[PDB]
RNA sequence: AUCGAGAGGAUG
DNA sequence: CTACCGATAAGCAGACGATCCTCTCGAT
DNA sequence: CTGCTTATCGGTAG
């Protein structure tokens, strides 16, 4: 600890959750992928609310291919983490070419949802796919993607 | 998940965009054939996993000497015979819950006092 | 050792011995001291080659 | 006449060996903290499992040729025993009467 | 009475009776 | 001593019991990990010393 | 594959308790697999019992 | 029965915990590279996906079981045929072109010798050894999802002992055969003369 | 005498 | 839009494996 | 279980 400080627990709190590498992968539940065509009335049920909320043209597409998240409700609780914060790194990764939402921490099911975007415009060839580099992506997201933190650093003890 | 098989050649199925009227279509590389989609999910992967848990219950575990028997109840049927053990997912981080098999009733259940269970 | 249940936990099941020397062991007790004991012998046998190994 | 069957390690798994013949089946006391046993006698974990398949010999008989010389074994700290196991061997007597 | 069980002693007699059998190298011989 | 015999006895007695209701609060899930390690280990550890302790 | 080793089993180790199939052959009936290897390796060592 | 005939056969699976795609292959004795199973499935006689995975996963349930398998069919669309599925085992030289029929009948009884000798090594069975190769995959993957322990390689009842008969045999088996071709040896010496 | 193999002894 | 000529990973297998003693036994 | 061996990633001249 800095000598500023000695016997202060919740300060080495603060420091212990800001070294121990975390990644997205560590409060996974399960990473799945969907077809959901109508970005405004998507099919799946569990979400009736998200996707109800979204306030956009505040301001002011699209993607046809989903690609879920279920987040852990448990691990959520020892690493400190809102929600948000976790979106916010995931965007901040690929920049302006991938669509994210979530759902507040208040709720009952934590869930991310994401789509591809966009290359149109001006042009070349080979128009194809796409399927593969979506797998890649979530491939990426798990095994690429620090939260809080500096990497080599598992486990942290608060010893006294 | 689920995904499914063609009829007439029996391969394996590959998923397509229908471009026109958005919908979901798999199909063979082998000869043409397409069916429709069922539910929207194409791919899963999870990392944390409750199935693997209970694997290999029988109609004949009721008799395996291996095995140990408390003084437990069905939540259905009362009988105090039973059998139990740990999750047979051998994984390392799991956690080190009871699984009882009635006898008399072939009834499955948990010691597990917080957390739900759907089985 | 097959003369346990399966998914047993506690002491007896897992290398502890209750009884002292003088009282005597019992027969899994036995089995299992030998077990870890066997591990002395390993070490002073041939972890020894590295130690002088390591003098030269 | 079916009372003994050559067993396998393998075949090993699936059963659950007694150890005791008659202190393995008798009946319930149930001793335990129960008034009265000999204080001077070693604490034996007890039978708990009642499902039983087989039964064994008897214990001193997962010993050997030459540890089997040794008198109470089970009262000295193993390398104790194994290390004797290695004498009995250089040791001097009756080799062979011819 | 030939109906009651085992005891303590009477294990050992089922040891010799092994004994006298294969005698001691069994296995080698076999 | 013969009354310090029971003693000790009775107290690998008790300090074979306190394990019985740690490993009977694990199997009901109520156990809570200790930052930095897995249940199972947790566990593992309690006993460990659990039994060490009453030894010694 | 065999189908219901309930009796399968217990007439195999019957004749075995009778001499009539080698004491020396081991037979693994596994309930929380559902397997029934059987061995006749030369090299099992065994014991009585 | 056979001498000693130690010919020994590996299933692997590539990429660790995470990797992209998860193919798996196998060594075959005498072949220079590992073969993606479904290769080795259609050179056997088993053609269609889906029935492949007939052989390996056991309850068309448990998906993750299936979900596993994904890549290995997709490694094999490039071999479709009971013919040329022996074609890719063709490779452990060149034939030159001179063997084209003739490598299939090197890749024929190299899945009738040398693949799995025992279960046996016949001439007509092949759906013996599939179901068996499938039941090496079925084992392979689960552990990999974590449902059933890495094997014990201290386990006692899996090794053997080899005491002082089948040693002999090992040792007489050779001398005899040594002995065998020493009577060839001198019979094409034998007429030439008479002899007696 | 020489090369090669095994068993044991002290650190155990 | 291309080879270019450079560095870094993904690894090539690597020469090593305590001390000094006592016996016995088979082969150039 | 090191130091040398052998194949890709790509930031600049041509
Ligand atoms: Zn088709
Ligand atoms: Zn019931």
């Amino acid at each position: 600890l800095e000598p500023g400080h000695a016997a202060d627990q919740e300060q080495a709190k603060l420091i212990r959750s800001a070294i121990e590498h975390t990644t997205l992968k560590s409060v996974t539940i399960a990473s799945e992928i969907y077809y959901d065509p109508d970005p405004r009335s998507t099919v799946i049920p569990e979400d009736e609310e998200i996707i109800q909320l979204h306030f956009s043209l505040l301001d002011e597409q699209q993607s046809p291919w989903l690609l879920r998240l279920e987040l852990d409700r448990a691990a959520m609780n020892d690493k400190d983490l809102t929600m948000g914060q976790v979106g916010e790194r995931i965007k901040q990764t690929f920049k302006n070419d991938l669509f994210v939402i979530w759902s507040e921490d208040n709720d009952e099911k934590l869930i991310i949802r994401c789509r591809v975007v966009r290359p149109k415009s001006l042009d070349a060839e080979t128009e194809a796919e796409e399927d593969h580099m979506l797998k890649k992506i979530e491939n990426t997201m798990l095994e690429n993607i620090t939260l809080r933190g500096v990497e080599n650093i598992e486990r942290v003890v608060m010893m006294k | 998940t689920t995904f499914r098989f063609c009829r007439d050649c029996n391969n394996m199925l590959y998923p397509r965009e229908d471009k026109e009227n958005n919908r979901l279509l798999f199909e063979c590389r082998t000869c043409s054939y397409v069916e429709e989609a069922g539910s929207p999910l194409v791919y899963r992967h999870e990392l944390i996993t409750n199935i693997g848990e209970t694997a290999g219950v029988v109609q004949d575990i009721g008799s395996d000497p291996t095995l140990p028997r408390s003084d437990r109840e069905c939540p259905k049927c009362h009988s105090r015979e039973n059998v139990f053990f740990q999750s047979q997912q051998r994984r390392k981080d799991t956690s080190m819950v009871l699984f009882f098999v009635c006898l008399s009733c072939s009834h499955i259940f948990t010691s597990d006092q917080k957390n739900k269970r759907t089985q | 050792l097959p003369h346990f249940s399966k998914d047993d936990y506690s002491p007896e099941s897992k290398g502890f011995v209750e009884n002292s020397y003088l009282r005597g062991l019992t027969p899994q007790e036995f089995f299992f001291h030998a077990m870890g004991g066997r591990e002395g012998l390993i070490d002073t046998a041939v972890k020894t080659a590295e130690t002088g190994y390591i003098q030269r | 006449e079916g009372l003994v069957e050559y067993i396998d390690a393998e075949e090993e798994e699936s059963i659950l060996i007694a150890m005791q013949p008659e202190d393995l089946e008798p009946a319930e006391a149930n001793e335990e903290n129960d008034l009265d046993v000999d204080p001077a006698k070693r604490i034996r974990v007890s039978h708990h499992a009642t499902t039983f398949t087989h039964c064994e010999i008897h214990p001193s008989m997962i010993l050997g040729v030459a540890a089997s010389i040794i008198p109470f074994p089970d009262h000295n700290q193993s390398p104790r025993n194994t290390y004797q196991s290695a004498m009995g061997k250089q040791a001097m007597g009756v080799f062979l009467t011819n | 009475d030939e109906s009651a069980p085992i005891t303590a002693e009477d294990s050992w007699a089922v040891i010799s009776a092994f004994f006298r059998e294969k005698g001691l190298v069994s296995q080698q011989l076999d | 001593d013969g009354p310090t015999m029971r003693e000790i006895t009775e107290t690998i007695a008790e300090a074979k019991k306190k394990v019985l209701d740690v490993t009977k609060e694990a199997q009901a899930n109520l156990l809570t990990a200790k930052h930095g390690m897995t249940l199972r280990e947790s566990f593992e550890d309690n006993v460990v010393r659990f039994l060490n302790e009453a030894r010694d | 594959v065999h189908r219901n080793p309930a009796r399968l089993m217990e007439t195999l180790r019957t004749l075995r308790r009778k001499g009539d199939i080698n004491p020396e052959v081991s037979m693994i009936r596994d309930i929380r697999e559902k397997e029934l290897k059987i061995f006749t390796d030369a090299g099992r060592v065994y014991r009585p019992l | 029965k056979g001498s000693r005939f130690i010919s020994t056969l590996q299933v692997k699976l590539y990429g660790r915990e995470g990797s992209s795609a998860r193919t798996i292959k196998a060594t075959l004795p005498y072949i220079k590279q590992d073969i993606p199973i479904v290769i080795i499935f259609r050179a056997l006689g088993i053609i269609p996906d889906g029935e492949i995975l007939e052989h390996i996963c056991y309850d068309v349930n448990d998906w993750q079981m299936l979900e596993m398998l994904k890549p290995c069919v997709e490694d094999g669309f490039v071999i479709q045929d009971r013919e040329t599925a022996l074609d890719f085992i063709g490779r452990r030289g060149t034939a030159l072109g001179i063997k084209k029929e003739k490598r299939i009948q090197y890749a024929k009884d190299i899945l009738q010798k040398e693949f799995l000798p025992h279960i046996t090594q016949l001439e007509g069975f092949e759906s013996r050894k599939a179901f068996f190769l499938g039941y090496m995959i079925n084992r392979l993957l689960l552990c990999a999802l974590d449902r059933k322990d890495q094997d014990d390689r201290d386990h006692f009842g899996k090794k053997r002992l080899d005491l002082a008969g089948p040693l002999l045999a090992q040792l007489f088996k050779t001398l005899f055969k040594k002995l065998t071709k020493d009577i060839f040896r001198y019979m094409q010496r034998t007429v030439e003369e008479a002899h007696d």
